[PDB]
């Protein structure tokens, strides 16, 4: 909202949009972390020194 | 012939006039969709 009337009045809109995106980003990040932990566990023993 | 001036005797059809409500309705729907999703997409106009 407010696609250009004041430098500050446009900062809020992008701020809110990014803040909303952040939750989805965090969920996907958690999924990736879980995959990585499983991969580490498998590397622990299936792989040779 | 007299009694029939060309400005009324001849007529060249053109496109009709779009009423001022369709524009408003499209704008309303697009704004609602943008609010729902949360991504402005820099759209409904020039991508810039």
């Amino acid at each position: 909202a407010a696609l250009g009337d004041t430098a500050t009045a446009v900062r809020g809109a992008l701020d809110a949009a990014s803040k909303r995106e952040l939750g989805i980003l965090r969920r996907l990040s958690a999924g990736i972390i879980e995959i990585g932990r499983k991969i580490i566990a498998m590397n622990a023993e299936f792989l040779d020194d | 012939n007299p009694g029939a001036d060309p400005r009324a005797a001849v007529h060249m059809h053109t496109f009709p006039e779009i009423p001022q409500s369709a524009q408003y309705m499209i704008n309303l729907q697009q704004a609602e969709a943008e609010s729902m999703t949360g991504v402005k997409a820099f759209n409904a106009g020039i991508s810039g």
